[PDB]
């Protein structure tokens, strides 16, 4: 018994390709479209909620996840792989940062830790790479707002705006025409909804779309009062009703 | 058992070559070119970003050039994720040395240890090697300015000028042509940019597809300064030499 | 293909061919049975007499676990012994922690989980035995049969080995003809008959009969081997029925 | 063990170390050299628990010699002293700590300066113009506070050292059987045979 | 606090002649002021014409004799039934005893 | 083609061992169904006992994980019991560590995470089972959460699993289109069980005796399975209407 | 064919080829015979040499004062298994002051061999053993196969051409079982048994190996001039 | 590929059988046992004339009463000799006596099958272990990577073994003197060796009760070579 | 831990991984060792496809193991660092326990033992390196030259070469080296070493390295001009 697979399952081919990473990226291509747009006073991340059955309650399945009060994540590819990555990402923000410095990590460093985890699944013994690409949006005091993409290889890149998954090629082109460096958060949400409608086929409403923002602090979502320096989470998930309000003036 | 699925990453070919090392070098040859040039009064590091998109955030980005300590930096060619694993190890190793001896680590010692780690992955453990080649640029009070390179085999060598990644054959011929020993930093800056501009697979070399850095003694009296160039500074240096 | 070369690999059907190959080793083995009765269980097995040189009564195949459970198996005999050794460890640790002797359903799952674990990895081989076992606990009598996959159920009667189909048919007749129940002493006699009837599928070499039983009234809820007068009486009953 | 002294002057570091090895009511040896050359321009003297002293000294010696061969280069006195301090700082929280006190005298060839470091068994390091371990310091520090000048020659340093040994031979309870004196300068390490 | 040692009393005596040797010992076994047994032998034939007694704390004494007797058995198994000479037995017993140098067998041994 | 033997990616980004584990799910040829009432959650499954020598009382694919949580399995019994024992241990540990009963959805996530590991780690095969967890959660109310060999999980208004799952699924969809609500608007669990059996009969097109079915019911503070006579009592009520 | 790469793989007909190949190593081994009465048990073994300059490979090993075995196949594997038996016999004596029953000795060997047939990396033992002994229930003879199967017998034989001796003992069963209180006659029967497995070679003084254990006889081995009596 | 500890269909371990082929490629080593002592001789076989032949060490001391000769992958023998020496000295420490030659050989042979998936492969070297003890007198053993050892009156191993063994079959008798054995090893080595035999490319040694294990000088062997050539010409 | 037996026997009795490691040695740059009456000289080839090199900082081909012993090699450069490091550590460890520096034979025996261990240990491949180890034993004036190889065998040589085209330079040394009269001086020994490399090298510019070891820890490396003088002198005598 015991894990006898102590050798790498991802190896270089004669042409120099890393097969399993390429195949993992192919799995991401099949995945449902998700996107992210960076505004001057915030960031928006969005995706379609592909329901497996109409009897399924799609509210119980969250594709957009809070990692820290100021950082959120969305993905394209294999859902189960994403779910466990969110668990590990939430924990590493505490163990390797908050328990040391008494504050949450800046976006770039949390992204760096997730990237490390995904790189190790590319080299360690007896494992396949993660079959997901992540988009991580966040805010911190010294870097302001930022948006990152993390791929199965463990590589990460900062973006002004981007899309991943099914119709990413067309969605990226759409975002290039609309994005400028003066966009306000509400303008970015509007463009996000426009871009997503192109890739969505069936119903397009607040129940089939999942969307969250990184913006102003929300004292009402903190849960307590009395500490002036603690002002609340910048991450907020838009409600089904809040999405439909913006779909009328579309 | 599991024998069936073992690729055997650490074996010899009949010709006496290491399959996985050779294939990792083939991977690196498709990565963006990086150039190091050593002058008498400093070192230049220049690297080409891999085909950029217009919506990429250029200023808050790091892909090619990384800081190991205040006196040493590296240019990367290969898998970025693999490079960051090794960079963090190298950063820790430098601090271990400083903690032990109360002196900044000599460049070669850091390079040897990082190269020894790469070597290990080719001889034991059954894991794939790191698909990364480094250009090390640094200064210490023994040898002064130094350029090194290491590759997946764990072999390292010292250079006056060197390139890694794509089009090294063409790049090395151009560097070998115009380099001379009494060269200054500002001349080396020009040579680096001119070489990339001729070897690039792109249509034209622009500020948004480059990372740049210098290691001079151009601080105030007998001390070394690392300058990782900002986007606007690369735009200016590209105009100053008349490439754009 | 090649899906059958490694344990724990799913074929495109959703099957583990290595387990199905272990079943073939069980089908090759000698016949063994189990009969559930009024207040207990009876076990019997066919022992092929390969040579005159085998010492009679001295190659015992039925095994006891704890003091209240009996186990018999068909297929690779060493594999069966390994399973019983584990069963004895499982029963010992249960009694150690909980004081009471291990219940039969509890014991059945302990073997089941252990056998199932040998279908999860390619570094182990599945068990080459089907095991019939049972006994008496606080809730009465229980009979079980466990297969290489880890699959087990409760049984009114059970059979495995080369003469399983012959024995099954004979078992089904007893269930139909006795809806109220079969007595312990009757089940011993019937067990002898069924082994003799199931021997027709292995009739080159002649055989030696071995029986054991647990009964609340007859053996006081403990596992005992059937020997001497009670054994010869059961053999004679079986001899009369084949002719 | 017992008496180890050190004096840094203009161009050299001078170490003096007692020759006696006593166990119980018997002086077992009167010519013991309580020092090891770590590198051509670095010398370490030691005192403390029996066995521990030599074992530690030789362990440090082996490590510095290993470093020298690997890099084809001599570590600075400051670098060696920091390495030694860290080893003792590790040791003090071990199952059985090294009970060894050391002085490190070295000549830095890059700076062209003598350097004297005092390190105790806890890993307490200080750079000093003059140093001592054990009860010796209770006499020599005040003496050197009075007579020491920073610009003295090697000969002036040896006379200053004679004054310390004389004071110790007068007021110390135990017979330490004189000292072995060694000089560390630009030309390396040499022993004074007539002291 | 638990004391792992005890004193079982008794005394033993060995004398060697030209072509013979004797090993004697009393048969009394005690704890404190009480008699445990009037006949409890502590001189044993260990095979290969070697007699042995380990007197002091009887539990350690019995353990040692038991281990040496076993050592003779394995000496035969490993070295083609060769006879264990008295000098080789002596050296073997030294290693049995010194093996527990930091938790000793509390006995005085004679062979 | 060793990429079809262990859980690594194929050139088209697929995991064939996970896909073949899904096909093992239907090996038993049994269909299950789960629905929610106002106060309860009902799960029903077919019970096929082909051999006459079997003790029918020991043939079951419904498990009592905790006092509040029940679980029905679609797949081979060895893997089913493996999953059940782990779920029981996990639910027990949760209560000990965190001082309250493990919610149905949290246990579903935990078992889904374990399943995900088998899809990523090579030495462990996936379990060829689909696990349907049911309860009346103290916060969320009546709950149905389902796990598969891919490590996927989600909550359901109602659900079905097995070879003829699609027929049952659409049958339920059409009812909830009509009723316009998320559940069975009924007071007693007895009539929710009757609804479950009725709609399974219509979808599968077969009649059931008392021994052809297996029923599990979750109410506030307990999950329990029904006896043959409890089901017979339920079958009589359907027939007399 | 495709299913003989290791012991952890079953064939499509439910066979373990590595175990069968281990069984084959026994068939190539030199013949050895075992037989018993009610008072004594006897091993007889034909020893094999490399050439006329070499010694004759010893086949019989003592495990305790009351137990021992003979070997056919890989001799180092017999050394490992006999050493295990020596330890188990010894554990029983030191801990329980009890001579290990010959039946338990068989059960212990079975379980040790079995573990090597179900795990990856290992291999089956490549040797067969005939264990004789005298315990609280009289004389015994066991046959060990590296598949794990252990069998108690009145008499048997393993190795090359063992079928000749096995047939002879099957005929002689009623005679030799009642040779009680007579060691030399029980050996004579065993020496006549092993003679039915000889081809072109005959029993010489440095070729024959005999062992005996019984009621008032510790397990002892006879070689060299001590077996000249029986030729 | 396939397991390292795999059986062939004929009931033999592949790796053990393959290591036996490696030993056949090795240089010749011969041993002869007499009542006056045991002689051990080897072919040195230098690959090039520039190689200093006296550095070729294929005969080796284990203890004062036990010596050893090797053939095959001779680098593999180093850890076997190290074990043998430690086993011999350790036994003297535990028992205040010399260890039996057979017990030493058995201890070395216990290492042999300690390979698999312990070391990664069997040893690729065969050993001739010669010695004396009080119980069984002068002895010669052939230790193989199978874990098996035979006692021999005389034995040859290496490339010229089957030809040399057939020669030893005819020449050996139970009354050979030590001098007769010395000449016999030289004679048979000269027959099977490729290059012409002399004191630089062949080495002799012996073990006697009185003087223990001794490797002969090149001067001493040269005279035995000259004595051998003269005796063959003398009839 | 990774356990795979990578070095195993084949049907013909060869260990292919050990033999393929010898091919890596054959690919490496040529290295030669010649010992005189009172010295040993180690010569090394450096390939000239690499211009723009920095020779101050580039790892030298001959490494000091202790102040009295040196080690050169042919084969994988990265592999050689591991052997050199282990050798240097053993050198200091020997001085510490025995209170005497290693003999050249002992240091060689250790390095060879390490190489052998990597041929029958699980999860590792053999070293793709052969070494020449030269020096003088403590308080001894007799020159010592040893060779090791991936299999683990080692031996003493009057003169030896390893690496690419080593069979050509071995041929040269076999007819030009007299056992009865080794190079009597330092000059004679260096010249014979340079001559032997000139059979294979190309230009005698920055392609040849020479290191001379004399008794009592007297080791020095020759510069370009010093070596170039031997190259110039040899060519003028050749035109005859
Ligand atoms: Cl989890």
């Amino acid at each position: 018994m015991t894990d006898r697979y102590s050798f790498s399952l991802t190896t270089f081919s004669p042409s120099g390709k890393l097969g399993q990473i390429d195949y993992a990226l192919t799995a991401v291509k099949q995945g449902v479209t998700s996107l992210g747009i960076k505004a001057t006073n915030g960031v928006v991340i969005a995706t379609e909620k592909k329901s497996s059955s109409p009897l399924a309650m799609s509210e119980t399945l969250s594709k957009v996840s809070l990692l820290t009060p100021d950082i959120g994540a969305v993905y394209s590819g294999m859902g189960p792989d994403y779910r466990v990555l969110v668990d590990k990402s939430r924990k590493v923000a505490h163990t390797s940062y908050k328990r040391i410095y008494g504050e949450y990590p800046p976006t770039k460093l949390l992204v760096s830790e997730v990237a490390k985890i995904m790189q190790e699944a590319t080299q360690s013994g007896g494992v396949r790479p993660f079959g997901v690409s992540l988009l991580i949006a966040g805010h911190d005091e010294f870097n302001g707002f930022s948006l990152y993409q993390v791929d199965p290889s463990g590589s990460y890149f900062p973006w002004k705006a981007t899309a991943i998954g099914k119709g990413s090629v067309a969605a990226k082109t759409f975002l290039e025409k609309r994005w400028n460096d003066e966009l306000e958060l509400e303008d970015a949400i509007h463009i996000a909804l426009l871009t997503l409608k192109e890739s969505v086929e069936g119903e397009f409403n607040g129940d089939t779309i999942e969307l969250a923002i990184i913006g102003d602090e929300n004292p009402d979502l903190l849960g307590y009062t009395g500490i002036p320096t603690d002002k609340g989470p910048r991450f907020r998930k838009l409600t089904s009703q809040e999405i439909n309000d913006r779909l009328e003036a579309l | 058992g599991s024998r069936r699925y073992d690729s055997r990453t650490t074996i010899f070919s009949p010709e006496g070559r290491l399959y996985q090392v050779e294939y990792a070098l083939e991977s690196i040859s498709h990565a963006g070119t990086a150039i190091g040039i050593m002058a008498s009064d400093g070192i230049v590091l220049a690297a080409e970003r891999k085909v950029t998109s217009t919506l990429l955030e250029q200023d808050t980005s790091t892909e090619k050039l990384y800081k190991l300590n205040d006196k040493i930096a590296v240019a990367v060619a290969g898998l970025t994720a693999d490079a960051e694993i090794l960079i963090n190890t190298a950063r820790i190793h430098a601090q271990n040395y400083l903690k032990t001896y109360n002196e900044d680590i000599p460049v070669e010692i850091l390079v040897r240890r990082l190269s020894d780690i790469k070597q290990g992955y080719t001889q034991h453990g059954g894991l794939r090697p790191f698909g990364v080649s480094f250009i090390y640029a640094g200064y210490d009070d023994r040898y002064g300015y130094q350029l090194y390179t290491s590759n997946p085999s764990g072999n390292y060598t010292g250079w006056k000028a060197i390139s890694v990644g794509a089009n090294t054959s063409a790049a090395q011929t151009l560097l070998q042509m115009d380099y001379k020993d009494d060269m200054k930093v500002d001349d080396a800056i020009e040579l680096a940019l001119k070489t990339l501009s001729k070897t690039t697979d792109s249509s034209a070399l622009t500020y948004d597809r480059l990372e740049f850095a210098t290691i001079r003694k151009g601080a105030n009296d007998g001390e070394v300064y690392q300058k990782i160039f900002k986007p606007q500074e690369i735009k200016d240096i590209l105009v100053k030499t008349g490439i754009t | 293909t090649g899906y059958d070369l490694s344990n724990s690999v799913f074929s495109p059907d959703g099957r583990n061919f290595q387990v199905e190959y272990a079943v073939k080793a069980v089908e090759n083995g000698t016949t063994s049975i189990g009969i559930k009765c009024n207040d207990g269980v009876v076990f019997a097995v066919e022992k092929l007499i390969t040579s005159k040189l085998l010492v009679p009564q001295k190659n015992v195949k039925i095994q006891v676990v704890d003091r209240h459970i009996g186990c018999v198996y068909s297929g690779l005999i060493p594999d069966g012994r390994h399973l019983v050794n584990r069963g004895r460890e499982e029963a010992a640790s249960f009694k150690k922690l909980y004081k009471t002797p291990i219940p039969i359903p509890a014991f059945a799952d302990r073997l089941g989980q252990y056998v199932q674990a040998h279908t999860l990895y390619n570094s182990v081989r599945p068990f080459g035995v089907s095991t019939i076992f049972g006994g008496v606990d606080k809730n009465g009598a229980h009979l079980y049969m466990l297969e290489p996959s880890g699959s087990y159920w409760g049984y009114k009667g059970a059979a495995t080995g080369k003469g399983r189909q012959s024995a099954k048919a004979e078992l089904e007749k007893l269930v139909d003809h006795h809806p109220e129940g079969l007595s312990a002493r009757e089940a011993v006699k019937q067990a002898a008959k069924i082994i003799y009837l199931a021997h027709e599928d292995n009739k080159e070499k002649d055989f030696e009969l071995e029986i054991s039983w647990c009964s609340l009234s007859e053996t006081n809820g403990l596992h005992k081997f059937v020997k001497g007068d009670l054994l010869q009486e059961a053999i004679d009953f079986a001899q009369k029925e084949i002719n | 063990m017992d008496i180890i002294l050190g004096i840094r002057v203009q161009d050299s570091v001078i170490l003096a170390s007692s020759k006696a090895v006593t166990r119980g009511i018997s002086v077992l040896k009167d010519s013991d050299d309580k020092t090891r050359q770590l590198s051509p321009h670095t010398l370490m003297s030691f005192a403390g628990e029996a066995g521990d002293t030599v074992q530690f000294a030789e362990y440090i010696q082996a490590n510095i010699q290993l470093y020298s061969i690997r890099e084809d280069y001599e570590l600075s006195p400051q670098a060696v002293s920091s390495f030694v301090r860290q080893e003792l700082a590790k040791s003090i929280r071990s199952r059985r700590p090294y009970q060894v006190n050391v002085l490190i005298g070295g000549y830095d060839k890059k700076k062209n300066k003598p350097e004297l470091y005092q390190i105790d068994y806890l890993g307490t390091k200080v750079e000093l113009p003059y140093g001592a371990h054990g009860y010796s310091g209770f006499y020599t520090f005040s003496l050197l506070d009075h007579h020491y000048r920073p610009d003295m020659t090697t000969e002036e340093g040896l006379d200053l050292l004679k004054l310390c040994v004389q004071e110790l031979e007068k007021r110390m309870p135990m017979d330490f059987k004189g000292v072995i004196v060694k000089i560390v300068d630009k030309d390396g390490i040499r022993q004074v045979d007539d002291f | 606090q638990f004391n792992p040692y005890g004193d079982n009393g008794g005394t033993i005596l060995g004398i060697a002649g030209e072509d013979f040797a004797v090993l004697a010992g009393d048969t009394r076994n005690i704890t404190d002021y009480s008699i445990n047994s009037r006949y409890e032998p502590k001189v044993f034939d260990c095979g290969d014409n070697i007699v042995m007694s380990a007197n002091g704390f009887a539990a350690d004494g019995d353990a040692l004799v038991k281990r040496f007797k076993n050592s003779v058995k394995w000496y035969h198994f490993d070295h083609n039934d060769k006879k264990l000479s008295i000098n080789s037995a002596a050296r073997n017993i030294q290693h049995l005893l010194y093996g527990k140098r930091f938790f000793p067998y509390y006995v005085h041994t004679i062979i | 083609g060793y990429d079809r033997h262990i859980t690594i990616f194929s050139p088209e980004g697929r995991l064939y061992q996970v896909e073949y584990a899904f096909k093992a799910t239907n090996q038993t040829n049994i269909n299950s169904l789960a629905v929610r009432g106002k106060d309860c959650t009902v799960v029903i499954s077919q019970k096929k006992v082909p051999d006459k020598l079997l003790d029918p009382t020991t043939v079951s694919y419904i498990f009592c994980i905790s006092r509040t949580i029940g679980m029905v399995v679609n797949g081979p019994i060895p893997d089913a019991r493996n999953a059940a024992l782990r779920a029981k241990a996990e639910a027990a540990e949760f209560r000990y560590k965190y001082g309250y009963d493990m919610p149905c959805d949290v246990l579903a996530k935990r078992m889904a995470n374990l399943s995900q590991i088998y899809t990523q780690r090579a030495y462990m095969r996936p379990l060829g089972v689909i696990l349907t967890f049911v309860s009346v959660d103290e916060e969320l109310g009546p709950s149905i959460y389902k796990t598969d060999p891919a490590g996927y999980y989600v909550g359901y208004k109602a659900t079905a699993t097995g070879p003829k799952q699609q027929e049952i699924t659409t049958n339920l969809e059409n009812h909830f289109k009509k009723s316009k609500i998320d559940h069975i608007n009924e007071e007693s669990w007895e009539k929710v069980v009757e609804f479950a059996i009725t709609h399974m009969i219509d979808a599968l097109g077969t009649e059931f005796s008392k021994n052809d079915l297996e029923v599990g019911v979750a109410t506030k503070d307990k999950f329990f399975t029904l006896s043959a006579e409890n089901i017979e009592e339920r079958l009589v009520a359907i027939a007399e209407q | 064919n495709n299913y003989d790469g290791d012991t952890v793989t079953f064939s499509p007909t439910g066979r373990l080829f590595q175990v069968e190949y281990a069984l084959e190593a026994i068939k190539q081994g030199s013949v050895t015979v075992g037989l018993r009465s009610n008072t004594h048990a006897v091993l007889v073994a034909l020893k094999r040499n490399a050439d006329e300059l070499s010694s004759y490979q010893k086949k019989i090993i003592k495990c305790d004062e009351h137990m021992g075995l003979s070997l056919a196949g890989l001799a180092p594997d017999a050394r490992v298994l006999s050493n295990y038996l020596r330890q188990q016999c010894n554990y029983s004596s030191l801990v329980f002051n009890r001579k290990l029953a010959v039946e338990r000795a068989g059960h212990l060997l079975c379980d040790k061999a079995q573990k090597n047939t179900q795990s990856y990396g290992g291999r089956p033992y490549g040797v067969g053993l005939l264990i004789i002994g005298y315990d609280k229930s009289g004389a015994h003879l066991l046959e060990f196969q590296p598949s794990g199967n252990v069998t108690e017998l009145y008499g048997t034989a393993i190795g090359a051409r063992s079928q000749g001796a096995k047939t002879y003992l099957e005929r002689t069963l009623d005679t030799f079982i009642k040779i009680d209180g007579n060691p030399d006659e029980l050996i004579k029967a065993g020496v006549e048994a092993i003679s039915q497995s000889l081809r072109d070679e005959s029993l010489t003084v440095d070729n024959l190996s005999i062992a005996i254990v019984g009621k008032d006889t510790p397990f002892t081995i006879y070689d060299g001039e001590a077996v000249a009596k029986y030729i | 590929d396939r397991g390292v500890s795999t059986f062939s269909p004929e009931g033999r371990l592949f790796q053990v059988e393959y290591s036996l082929e490696a030993i056949k490629l090795g240089s010749t080593a011969i041993g002869i046992a007499t009542k006056e002592g045991v002689v051990l001789g080897v072919e040195k076989r230098a690959t090039s004339p520039l190689l200093e032949s006296d550095s070729i060490e294929k005969i080796v001391e284990i203890d004062r009463h036990i010596g050893c000769a090797m053939s095959g992958l001779t680098a593999d023998a180093r850890s076997m000799i190290e074990h043998a020496r430690t086993a011999a000295v350790t036994h003297n420490l535990y028992y205040d006596e010399d260890i039996n030659v057979e017990s030493l050989t058995q201890s070395v042979c216990d290492l042999a099958l300690r390979f698999g998936e312990l070391m990664s492969r069997p040893f690729g070297v065969a050993l001739l272990i010669a010695g004396h003890d009080a119980d069984d007198g002068y002895q010669l053993f052939h230790a193989e990577p199978s874990g098996t050892f035979y006692r021999y009156n005389a034995k040859a191993i290496g490339s010229g073994s089957e030809g040399a063994q057939a020669e030893l079959l005819n020449e050996w008798h139970s009354s050979l003197t030590l001098k007769e054995a010395e000449l016999l090893v030289l004679k048979i080595l000269k027959q099977v060796m490729e290059e012409k035999l002399d004191e630089n490319n062949a080495q002799l040694s012996c073990i006697t009760k009185q003087d223990g294990f001794k490797i002969y000088d090149n001067e001493k062997t040269a005279e035995l070579i000259k004595e051998l050539k003269e005796k063959e010409a003398a009839e | 831990g990774y356990d795979r037996a990578l070095s195993i026997f084949s049907p013909d009795g060869h260990i292919f991984q050990v033999e393929y490691a010898l091919e890596a040695v054959k690919r490496g740059t040529c290295a030669v060792g010649v010992k005189g009456k009172n010295c040993v000289v180690l010569g090394c080839e450096r390939r000239s496809t690499l211009k723009l090199q920095d020779t101050r900082i580039t790892p030298s081909k001959v490494s000091k193991i202790d102040s009295h012993v040196v080690l050169s090699f042919s084969g994988l450069n990265a592999d050689s660092r591991i052997l050199i490091e282990k050798a240097r550590v053993e050198a200091q460890s020997h001085r510490l326990t025995l209170e005497d520096p290693v003999t050249v034979e002992y240091l060689t025996r250790y390095v060879a033992g390490v190489q052998q261990r990597y041929t029958q240990s699980g999860g590792v491949r053999p070293f793709g390196v052969s070494t020449l180890i030269a020096g003088f034993d403590p308080r001894d004036d007799e020159p010592k030259l040893y060779q090791t190889e991936p299999s683990g065998i080692y031996s003493s040589w009057s003169a030896q070469t390893i690496g690419r085209n080593s069979k050509t330079v071995r041929e040269f040394l076999e007819k030009n080296y007299d056992r009865k009269e080794p190079p009597a001086t330092v000059e004679e020994c260096v010249k014979l070493t340079v001559r032997s490399l000139l059979e294979v090298v190309q230009t005698g510019a920055k392609n040849i390295e020479i290191t001379v070891v004399k008794p009592d820890s007297d080791i020095v490396a020759l510069s370009s001009e010093e070596i170039n003088q031997y190259v110039t002198q040899i060519e003028q005598e050749k035109q005859e």
